[PDB]
């Protein structure tokens, strides 16, 4: 319907909302949350990444995607490199540093 | 849209400043021929770029029942505004046809405007 309105108008417009219009807030939103601080920070040093996303499920049905960990966060020699790199689909037995950002999707607002 | 045009004539033009002057006086002359009456005389609206319309308006001013819609002949909203449905004949003309040197551009616009009107 949006594509048809685009083909007919070539400019998005505004309309008066309705309850069915307000039902178009139901896109399960993308987000990037921190692992060091928050309600999920209760574990930050485990290795049970499986239990991590199962806790995310049983908490808010928060679908994890993957770990956005720093490059030298897997090292013992402490550098000052804040460049993080993505990892897609971490397994169940994947470790976890507290200094971490996570790719997660909470439910639609 | 508020100008009710039924049975009229719309003309689509793919013109620009770089395009050559087509010359539409020869087109609009036998529409205003005196073998009919003034009530029978159809209305004409030109859809396209106002740059080409400005380049040709110095020739196109002494004629009745003539409108100009600046815009784009590919615009479905502009076609709905000029009521192509009720329009007797859409005329799709191209002005860049003798400056482009490729079949990919040759009549490409005309084919698109025809397909959009058919769709």
């Amino acid at each position: 319907e949006l594509e048809a309105l685009i083909a007919e108008e070539n400019a998005l417009r505004g309309g008066y909302s309705t309850p069915q219009t307000l039902a178009n807030r139901d896109r399960c939103r993308v987000a990037q949350l921190a692992l060091l601080d928050g309600p999920f920070a209760d574990l930050g040093d485990g290795g049970c990444y499986g239990d991590l996303f199962c806790k995310a499920l049983k908490t808010y049905n928060m679908l994890c995607f993957g770990i956005y960990r720093l490059r030298d966060a897997h090292l013992s020699t402490p550098s000052q490199c804040t460049k993080r790199y993505v990892i897609t689909n971490p397994p169940y037995e994947f470790e976890l540093v507290p200094t971490d950002l996570i790719f997660c999707l909470m439910q639609f607002d | 849209a508020m100008t009710v045009l039924s049975g009229h004539v719309v003309v689509c033009i793919f013109g620009d400043v770089s395009s050559a002057l087509i010359g539409l006086r020869n087109l609009v002359m036998p529409l205003r021929a005196s073998n009919f009456h003034y009530h029978e005389l159809k209305h004409i609206v030109f859809v396209g770029s106002i740059e080409y319309l400005k380049r040709e308006w110095e020739t196109l001013h002494n004629f009745p029942k003539v409108s100009i819609l600046p815009g784009t002949p590919l615009s479905r909203a502009d076609l709905r505004a000029v009521n192509i449905n009720l329009c007797d004949m859409c005329v799709i003309l191209s002005a860049n046809q003798n400056n482009i040197d490729d079949t990919s551009l040759q009549d490409k616009e005309c084919i698109l405007a025809s397909l959009n009107i058919k769709s």
